[PDB]
């Protein structure tokens, strides 16, 4: 609208075995296209993106995940159709989204992947985009995502000697432990926490 | 276009008075990530100068 | 407009302005305000507890904007440094005496701010 | 605190006018009451000294000089207590003078006449920071409070008031123990007619 | 009794000196650190009151906690406090340090730096203006000046302490 | 009169009263009840009175309207924001 | 907020209404009434009382009783839940709480032998209010006043620790171990035929199962010591002592015969159901 | 754990968290959050755009951030005095914050659909123009101890050099992307502009070597262009022409 | 009077145990540990003190024994006014007295003031207040009415006075307590570091000791509070084994690798010099006098086993406190990495 | 305590009750202000801007 | 043996991908321990005994003597699960 736009349809032309599901919205920028991608083709798709002409001049802008196991419409429950992208947030255990920008085509591309396995396994693309190292490390530690063929799997932002995924809906924002100084040991320890409530 | 680069918010709402998801895209994280790439082979003084040149703030990086 | 130390105000007659509507409690982003209310024997609704954890507060002024009777305000005082962590647990006595001490300046500032839209 | 008025600052008409009018002790101590700059004692000018815009309930004096080299040094206060260097702190300025000295407004309190500030019957007098003194703020249940138990017991009794057990010797009817009821309400249907 | 004749005056000279050169540790977390650095520059000169920043804890006299303290940083803060030379004082600046602050309900934040190290004074704001930080530092300076002789000893019939 | 009696409760919105008004410095942590009781009744000519708790809008409380035409003539009424009491003149 | 224009243009005096006194359960603020008639219809058609109405005409009409009369009845507080505005409010629940600072739980009432489905709203360790639920086989939508308000009897006169009584009548707080050891010694020393129990009004299945198993282990088969006031019903069959036609049976029957029964006090919601059925050809006889 | 907290509050209660993201430039974070909320609401803040406050204060916080960055970088390199000046000249911008919201750093000023119109007065813009005029001089003062200094050049030139390929691989944006040579400015993008930026006239700068010297020069020039943008906005909310007498062409 | 004290020990720093305690003499070595043992389960602790330097870490760190709103430090305590004692224990159902004559002190009058007068005042204040359930008074194992040490004599007299004033008080007599900041291992390390070549001994080192770790005395206090049968009893607390001073020297030498060297000075010279010269922590009459006395469990009273505590052995418990002062001799290449 | 819509007698009575010596009000003065909307009172900053000095 | 007890408590796992994730986390925590990234009082939580006292300090056997032959339920009944003041 009032600008030149074209769908990224060549991606599904080259990958002939994939269904195509794309969205454009006025809540996004007028050059932003959202597409749905299966998990078992993500690495090959990123390989194609990194090198193909008019896609090679691309950068990875953002990466994150959505815990859709507790996603519920709170208002206007009768205004949902079969074409709404939020219709794909139901019954799906996990969602992962990647956002790239293309300088030649001056376009934003978001790709969505549905993870429906309990172990939450997906191939990493940090060997293709150098951005994905820290982004994927943070996503994996926050949401319990198991990334395969990753350069570095160590924790990025979480505390030492702890295993937890605080960004899951089951997790309470106050955690399960608190840090105190211990006189009997002359050093800091961690204890089960009792917290104030408003 | 924040003074430190492209700063973004990607947020999904379920129709209530609270956001269901809010993710913050900060450029200081990417700059700190690239710092080892451009800092290898340099001296310690050069590393300090490079940390100065990348306008990184850890409230944005860590959040 | 400076956001300093919190205070509870009074009407010119000496009556409390706060009617225990709990809008300021829900407006607080830091959850620093705790309020409990009982009917005063004369019938008016007043707080039996109104306290603010000043170590939780972010001094944002959302509570003074939410108040519909201008009861809770942020005063001009900033020299509120304390030696104990318990000196920053503000109860109703502390806020009331802060309002009773800083009332002239707060009144002048609020008068100008009110006249600004007019 | 020697040379509160320097020799170069002396021989100035301002110094002699101040000494002739105010005296020696008041003039000399003006360099101790405020310690901004050597050339600023009594005001930046030389022909005369700055008239005080006002005074204080604790004796502090407030001056405003428009001939200062930087805009931020227009208004200042000289305290009545100047016992040591690093002795007078910023919490001693009262309410209206606080706003005047911080350049919030251009109004200042006056002892008598038409005032720009309200004077209600419930106003308290300004007090300095009372921390690290026996008059600090104590929460009602803190161990420092000698009457902490009245507050704790009431908070407990808000949702669970314990039953007062009989104490001492009592009256027995078989095995039941007889006491008077604790209800403050009146059972009017047993007294009505 | 006679020793006091020498000790009581000299005490002042010991306090005055340590009140005249109060060197805090160069350590800042989050954005109370930015406010503190504002409080150090020429508009509010700590160097007027003999306050200059030293980078190592062995040369520091005051530890100034001026930001959020996470569970990842608590052992480091404890070590930094332990490795400072006595006598030392601790200033807690801002809400994140005085208590939990705006992150009191979080899973990775220490609910106040006084759970790890003792604190001598608290500065409440978020951020406390350079005005308020200077006020708190001056209050601490006066308190530590007076702290050497608070009248703990009793006076005998000769008006001599113990 | 007994504050727990039927008449006292009925004429006090079914609450236990306090004539001394000195229980509220502990229960409600202030002496506002005494101060508001020190203010006499305002007698209004008309049947309805408008209260804003001040000289101007936004300095006080939202506009409220109090009926003075009562079942019993001249019964005073209390503003529910400020404690001021009004009655119809004669 | 959702459907209105969002701003006003009315700039005149509003009408003011003097408040009425309905009793210690219902608080009135009649400036808020919108003349919706919900309270009148509830009182007439559900409660069965004819004390409410609309007197007057035009804008000056008023809702309520003509004379100074209390709204005394069971199921009175329910009218509050019917009124959409703050015109009628829960008088015990006055000014104490706000909706957003409450957590709700679903449970059932024990104050009357109808297990009314109820919702308990609490704030921290304090229970703040009780509301009705929807069941359509119990209490429909409504609860009695005792169910709604008598929960505040749990906040006082509470026993908070084990106690022992001396011969003179003095009570001393003791530990759990000492009390249990004393009772165990008494159980071991007392003959089987000298042991008895009394089953309380508020006794649940688990408690009675535990006590029955323990006393059976102690070779005790008596669970009453009171001489009179015992129910003369055999527990051999479930149909012996139960409501075989269920609560909804009052809708199914055409002739009801009460024998020593006062539904207005023992089950007010069942009384309302019977009233609804009698409006639909149900005949009631009483002995 | 700020994102979890934001997910645990209503929308307005999480907005101050953005103030604590990148606490050197505060109102840009609020602007991004409010833009996201407005996009989810499908509306625009006309009161903010027709008053030019968002663009103006975005440029002011841009000057704040670049002042702090340049001063701290010079302090790290070894130039000690320059940090005292940028901090004095960023005290005036802190006063400008305090005059509209009552806070010096964490404004919490921008709102999704509300603008406190009464907080903005004409006397504030004149002081902003005074600040701009003196900021020219202070920026020249910082200019003549660093730009042509041999030690500064030998410390920053050909240090941390990279090209556009790395600049794409590592997702570099902003000043770093303009130093690698890429022309990427969101304000000047046709489909991605916001808050009056598309209808002003300012310049943006790109380097040709991709090193620390280019970034330093770009930051100084960006401060100057921010001054220019602020002047343009104040001109857009100004009334220049007056009424003149019919005869003699004399102003009334 | 009632000695019952019901409390919940299954909580943490932010819980409510049910104990409100006042601890006297907490500006020494025991103080922080006893206060932490009480306040780590959610108790309220009050620390009255009159300390010469208020900025010393001996006062500030007492604030760490409990959380905010639970620990209070009462300053400028008179130790001579009955009103202050009443104010200190007004809302306390547990009182602990750790006041005692300090090692530097050699004056008999000051020793009596610390060990008898202050303890008597505390016990009398406890008797007046009817809400005090348990009082724990700390004494010495070798306390005796004919001891050459004024500290032990005055401590025996203080035991008598406390048991007279408050017949439901519990007396603890530790043998000798070691820890991070103690006068047993820390003094040994510092004396060897100052006298680089030797440790000074003024006797034949045949006196017997029964060391006990500081972490066990706190557990003993908690167990005594939990036990209602310990109300009016005297307990002597020591370690599992009894060693002579020479054996302790040898054990400390072997645990750290430092070769022992005990330079001997005759007893009378040391006594005269410590009598006629100024005394401080590392040079005083008390060390000279006590080095000839046995501080062990004598068996006349109840022992640590009656509190159901199993103390750790001295070699096992003292090893971690000398890790930094280990002898650096011939080591493997892998030991260079730390 | 009361706006202009109230009679001057009522305003004066309330002000006397709350003990208001400052801002005196008379029935003649309050009658003119009764039922009247007016702007806030103002002052003037008169140029030249200078310092007030004491000399001779 | 204590860490083996930890692993034994993790024996019921049957998803290989989850096990690979756990092995990655274990290697990460071991590397943190061996490079002084973590604190000893923090990392000792994985090496501490499950039902035995630590060897560097004494222990209390009071609750062993009083509740000698009593079952676990009785021991957990005599010792409450909440504070008793409130
Ligand atoms: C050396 C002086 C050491 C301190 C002496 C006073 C100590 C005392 O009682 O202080 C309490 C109190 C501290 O007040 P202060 O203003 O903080 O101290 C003044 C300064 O010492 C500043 O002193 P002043 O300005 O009052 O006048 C003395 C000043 C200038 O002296 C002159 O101009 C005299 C020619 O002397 C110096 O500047 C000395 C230079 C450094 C010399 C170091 C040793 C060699 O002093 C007094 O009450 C009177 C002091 C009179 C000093 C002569
Ligand atoms: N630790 C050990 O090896 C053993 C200790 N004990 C005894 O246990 C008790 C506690 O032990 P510990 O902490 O190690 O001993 P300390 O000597 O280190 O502490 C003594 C305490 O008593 C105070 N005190 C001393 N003299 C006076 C006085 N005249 N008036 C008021 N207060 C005074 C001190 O405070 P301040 O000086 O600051 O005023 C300090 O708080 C002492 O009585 C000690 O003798 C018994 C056996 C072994
Ligand atoms: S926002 Fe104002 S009126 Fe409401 S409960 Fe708070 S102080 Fe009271
Ligand atoms: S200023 Fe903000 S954070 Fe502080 S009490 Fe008010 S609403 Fe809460
Ligand atoms: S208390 Fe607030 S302003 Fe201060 S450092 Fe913390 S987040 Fe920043
Ligand atoms: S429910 Fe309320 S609005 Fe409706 S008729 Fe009744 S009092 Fe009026
Ligand atoms: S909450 Fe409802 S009934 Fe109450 S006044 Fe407001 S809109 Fe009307
Ligand atoms: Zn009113
Ligand atoms: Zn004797």
């Amino acid at each position: 609208m009032q600008n030149k736009y074209m769908q990224p349809i060549q991606l599904f032309i080259v990958f002939e075995k994939l269904n195509s599901k794309m969205w454009i919205s006025k809540k996004l920028n007028s050059n932003h296209s959202i597409a749905l991608i299966p998990s078992n083709w993500f690495y090959s798709i990123n390989l194609f993106l990194k090198r193909e002409l008019l896609f090679s001049n691309i950068t990875l802008i953002e990466n994150s995940a959505i815990d859709t196991i507790s996603y519920n419409l709170e208002t206007n429950q009768n205004d949902l159709d079969k074409t709404n992208i939020e219709n794909y947030f139901f019954k799906n255990k996990m969602l992962v989204f990647y956002n790239y920008y293309n300088y030649f085509l001056k376009s934003k591309l978001t790709l969505f992947i549905i993870l429906n396995n309990l172990n939450k396994s997906i191939d990493s693309i940090d060997r293709i985009f150098a951005n994905a190292n820290w982004l994927e490390r943070e996503t994996s530690e926050m949401y319990g995502i198991n990334y395969k063929w990753k350069i570095d799997t160590r924790k990025l932002l979480l505390d030492y000697s702890k295993i937890e995924n605080p960004m899951l809906k089951e997790f309470q924002s106050e955690g399960t432990q608190d840090a105190f100084y211990n006189i009997f040991e002359n050093q800091v320890v961690v204890l089960k926490n009792e917290t104030v409530e408003l | 276009e924040s003074p430190k680069g492209e700063f973004g918010v990607s947020m999904l709402s379920d129709g209530s008075n609270k956001p269901y998801k809010c993710k913050v895209r900060s450029p200081a994280l990417h700059h700190l990530q690239v710092l080892p790439k451009i800092g290898k082979g340099h001296f310690l003084a050069d590393l300090v100068a490079l940390v100065g040149t990348v306008d990184i703030v850890f409230g944005e990086i860590d959040r | 407009l400076f956001r300093g130390e919190h205070a509870l105000r009074r009407y010119p007659t000496g009556e409390e302005r706060c009617i225990a509507c709990k809008l300021c409690q829900s407006a607080c982003p830091a959850r620093a305000i705790t309020i409990e209310t009982e009917p005063r024997p004369d019938g008016s609704r007043r707080t039996v507890r109104y306290d603010i954890d000043m170590t939780k507060c972010i001094y944002c002024g959302f509570c003074q904007e939410a108040c519909p009777v201008d009861a809770i305000v942020e005063g001009p005082n900033y020299e509120q440094t304390a030696y104990l962590h318990e000196d920053l647990f503000y109860d109703k006595y502390k806020l009331l005496e802060n309002g009773d001490k800083w009332e002239p300046q707060i009144a002048r500032n609020i008068e100008y701010l009110i006249n600004q839209p007019l | 605190g020697l040379w509160s008025w320097t020799i170069n600052q002396m021989l100035t008409p301002k110094f002699w006018v101040h000494l002739r009018r105010e005296g020696f002790i008041k003039t000399w101590t003006r360099g101790h009451k405020a310690s901004r700059h050597a050339h600023y004692v009594g005001g930046n000018r030389t022909d005369g000294y700055t008239k005080q815009v006002g005074e204080d309930e604790f004796g502090n004096r407030y001056y405003e000089d428009f001939d200062v080299d930087h805009k931020n040094q227009r208004r200042w206060v000289e305290f009545s207590d100047y016992f040591m260097q690093m002795w007078s702190n910023g919490d001693k300025v009262p309410v209206g003078w606080h706003g005047w000295l911080s350049h919030q407004y251009d109004d200042f309190p006056t002892r008598t006449g038409n005032s720009a500030f309200v004077k209600h019957h419930y106003l308290k007098q300004h007090t300095a920071n009372l921390s690290n003194t026996p008059l600090n703020h104590v929460p009602q249940g803190a161990p420092q409070n000698l009457n902490r138990m009245r507050f704790i017991t009431a908070q407990r009794d808000r949702s669970r008031a314990p039953w007062q057990s009989p104490k001492g010797e009592g009256v027995f009817q078989g095995k039941k123990l007889i006491v008077a009821s604790n209800s403050p309400f009146i059972d009017d249907m047993s007294i009505r007619d | 009794m006679r020793v006091d004749y020498i000790v009581t005056p000299i005490n002042a000279v010991v306090s005055w000196a340590r009140q005249g050169s109060f060197w805090p540790l160069t350590f800042g977390l989050a954005c109370c650190a930015v406010e503190m650095m504002h409080a150090t520059v020429s508009r509010y000169d700590f160097d007027r009151f003999g306050v200059i920043f030293r980078a190592t804890p062995r040369q520091a006299d005051l530890i100034l906690v001026a930001g959020t303290l996470t569970n990842k940083m608590a052992p480091g803060l404890r070590r930094l406090y332990e490795q400072t030379l006595d006598p030392k004082w601790v200033l807690s600046m801002g809400s994140c340090a005085n208590g939990g602050g705006y992150y009191h309900y979080s899973y990775s934040v220490v609910r106040g730096c006084n759970r790890i190290i003792p604190v001598d004074i608290y500065v409440p704001g978020c951020p406390p203006t350079a005005e308020a930080l200077m006020f708190g530092v001056l209050q601490l300076q006066k308190s530590l000046y007076r702290q050497i002789n608070e009248g703990e000893k009793k006076y005998n019939k000769k008006d001599l302490t113990y | 009169l007994n504050p727990y009696s039927y008449e006292a409760l009925k004429e006090n919105h079914w609450l236990v009263s306090d004539s001394s008004k000195k229980n509220s410095e502990w229960t409600h942590k202030s002496n506002a009840e005494q101060l508001i009781a020190k203010v006499p009744i305002i007698y209004v000519d008309s049947n309805i009175v408008r209260c804003i708790g001040g000289t101007e809008i936004n300095a006080g409380h939202p506009q409220v309207y109090i009926q003075l035409d009562t079942r019993k003539h001249g019964t005073p009424q209390t503003c529910k924001y400020c404690g001021l009491r009004y009655a119809k003149k004669m | 907020s959702v459907y209105g224009y969002g701003i006003s243009r009315y700039n005149e005096y509003k009408r003011a209404v003097e408040d009425k006194n309905y009793g210690p359960l219902v608080a009135t603020s009649m400036n808020r009434c919108i003349h919706c008639t919900r309270c009148v219809r509830f009182a007439t058609q559900i409660a069965g009382v004819e004390d409410l109405g609309k007197t007057g005409r035009g804008k000056a009409a008023e809702i309520g009783t003509y004379v100074e009369k209390t709204f005394n009845t069971e199921l009175s507080g329910n009218v509050v839940d019917v009124c959409p505005v703050g015109a009628l409010t829960n008088a015990p629940y006055a000014f104490t709480s706000r909706p957003w600072e409450l957590k709700s739980f679903y449970t059932s009432d024990v104050f009357d032998t109808l297990g009314s489905a109820i919702q308990v709203d609490t704030r921290g360790p304090e229970i703040m209010r009780v509301l009705p639920r929807i069941h359509e086989e119990i209490n429909e939508e409504w609860i009695s006043d005792k169910t709604r308000h008598a929960f505040d009897g749990l906040k006082r006169q509470r026993i908070n620790s084990p106690m022992k009584r001396s011969k003179d009548g003095n009570y001393e707080d003791i530990f759990w171990e000492e009390a249990i050891q004393t009772i165990s010694k008494k159980c071991l020393n007392t003959p089987s035929d000298q042991i008895g129990a009394i089953i309380g009004e508020f006794a649940d299945i688990e408690s009675i199962t535990a006590l029955k198993d323990f006393l059976n282990r102690l070779d005790v088969d008596n669970f009453e010591v009171r001489q009179h006031g015992n129910l003369k019903v055999s527990p051999d069959f479930r149909a012996n002592y139960l409501m075989n036609s269920k609560i909804t049976g009052v809708e199914d029957a055409d002739v009801l015969l009460l024998v020593g029964c006062n539904p207005r006090y023992e089950a007010p919601v069942l009384n309302a159901r019977i009233l609804k059925s009698t409006r639909k050809n149900l005949k009631v006889f009483n002995i | 754990g700020s994102e979890k907290l934001i997910e645990d509050r209503p929308y307005l209660q999480g907005m101050p968290y953005f103030d604590r993201f990148d606490y050197v430039s505060m109102m840009v974070q609020e602007h991004a959050y409010c833009l996201g909320i407005e996009s989810l609401l499908g509306t625009t803040n006309y009161s903010a755009t027709f008053t030019q406050i968002r663009t103006m204060y975005d440029e002011l916080t841009r000057i704040l951030n670049h002042l702090l960055a340049v001063a701290c970088h010079a302090l790290d390199v070894g130039s000690m005095s320059s940090v005292f000046w940028a901090f004095e000249e960023r005290e005036k911008l802190m006063e400008f914050y305090e005059r509209v919201c009552g806070a010096r750093m964490h404004a919490a000023f921008y709102r999704p659909n509300e603008v406190n119109l009464n907080a903005v007065s004409s006397f504030l813009m004149e002081d902003i123009l005074e600040f701009s005029r003196n900021f020219f001089t202070t920026l020249n003062e910082m200019h003549n101890v660093l730009t042509y200094n041999k030690i500064w050049k030998q410390r920053l030139i050909n240090i941390g050099t990279y090209s556009f390929q790395t600049c794409l691989d590592y997702g570099l944006t902003g000043v770093m992307a303009r130093s690698c040579g890429l022309k990427r400015d969101l304000r000047l993008s046709k489909t991605e502009t916001y808050a009056n930026y598309y209808y002003l006239n300012f310049r943006s700068y790109t380097g040709q070597h991709g090193d620390c010297y280019d970034r330093f020069l770009i930051r100084m020039n960006e401060m100057c262009e921010s001054l220019n943008i602020v002047n343009q906005s104040i001109n857009k909310i100004s009334k220049f022409n007056n009424i003149v007498s019919i005869n003699t062409k004399k102003n009334i | 009077r009632s000695t019952q004290l019901k409390f919940y020990d299954g909580g943490n720093r932010q819980s409510i145990s049910g104990i409100r305690a006042t601890i006297f003499g907490a500006t020494g070595f025991m103080g922080p540990y006893i206060g932490a043992a009480l306040g780590y389960i959610g108790s309220d602790v009050i620390f009255p003190h009159n300390h010469v330097y208020a900025y010393d870490d001996y006062v500030k760190e007492l604030k760490l024994c409990a959380g905010s709103g639970q620990s209070y430090i009462m300053r400028h305590f008179n130790y001579d006014d009955d009103n202050m004692y009443d104010m200190a224990i007004k809302n306390s159902n547990v009182v602990i007295n750790l006041v005692g004559s300090r090692l530097q002190n050699k004056n008999f009058q000051k020793a009596a003031y610390a060990n008898i007068h202050v303890a008597k005042k505390i016990a009398e204040a406890c008797a007046r207040n009817p809400n005090v359930r348990r009082l724990i008074h700390f004494s010495a194992a070798g306390a005796d009415t004919k001891s050459p040490s004024p500290d032990l004599h005055t401590k025996f007299h203080g035991e008598e006075a406390v048991l007279n004033a408050f017949p439901n008080a519990t007396i603890f007599r530790p043998c000798t307590v070691y820890g991070m900041q103690d006068y047993f291992i820390r003094h040994w390390i510092k004396e060897r570091d100052w006298w680089y070549h030797f440790n000074i001994v003024t006797d034949d080192c045949t006196a017997k000791r029964q060391p006990i770790l500081i972490n066990d005395v706190a557990q003993c206090v908690l167990n005594a509070l939990k036990l209602q049968e310990s109300a009016g009893q005297i307990y002597e607390l020591g370690g599992p084994h009894v060693y002579s001073r020479l054996e302790v020297f040898e054990m400390l030498a072997n645990l750290s690798g430092r070769p022992p060297k005990l330079a001997h000075i005759p007893h009378d010279i040391a006594l005269k010099i410590t009598q006629n010269f100024y005394n401080w922590e590392f040079f005083n009459m008390e060390k000279v006098i006590k080095d000839k006395l046995d501080l062990i469990v004598t068996g006349k009273h109840k022992t640590i086993s009656d509190l159901y505590v199993q103390p750790v052995s001295f070699p096992q418990g003292a090893e971690q406190f000398i890790d930094d002062v280990r002898y650096r001799g011939v080591e493997t290449h892998d030991n260079l990495e730390k | 305590a009361l706006d202009n819509s109230f009679s001057p007698e009522n305003i004066a009575q309330v002000q006397s009750s709350i003990g208001d010596k400052v801002t005196n009000i008379d029935t003649k003065a309050l009658a003119l202000n009764h039922q009247t909307e007016e702007y806030h009172k103002t002052s003037k900053l008169v140029y030249p801007i200078r310092t007030n000095l004491v000399v001779e | 043996i204590n860490f083996g007890n930890y692993i034994r408590e993790r024996n019921h796992y049957r998803d290989p991908g989850l096990i690979d994730h756990r092995i990655q986390l274990g290697y990460e925590l071991l590397y943190e321990a061996e490079m002084h990234f973590s604190q000893h009082t923090i990392l000792m939580q994985y090496l501490s005994p499950y039902n035995t006292p630590l060897s560097d300090r004494g222990y209390s056997y009071l609750e062993k003597v009083k509740y000698g032959n009593k079952s676990k339920f009785l021991q957990g009944f005599y010792k409450g699960n909440k504070p008793t003041e409130f």
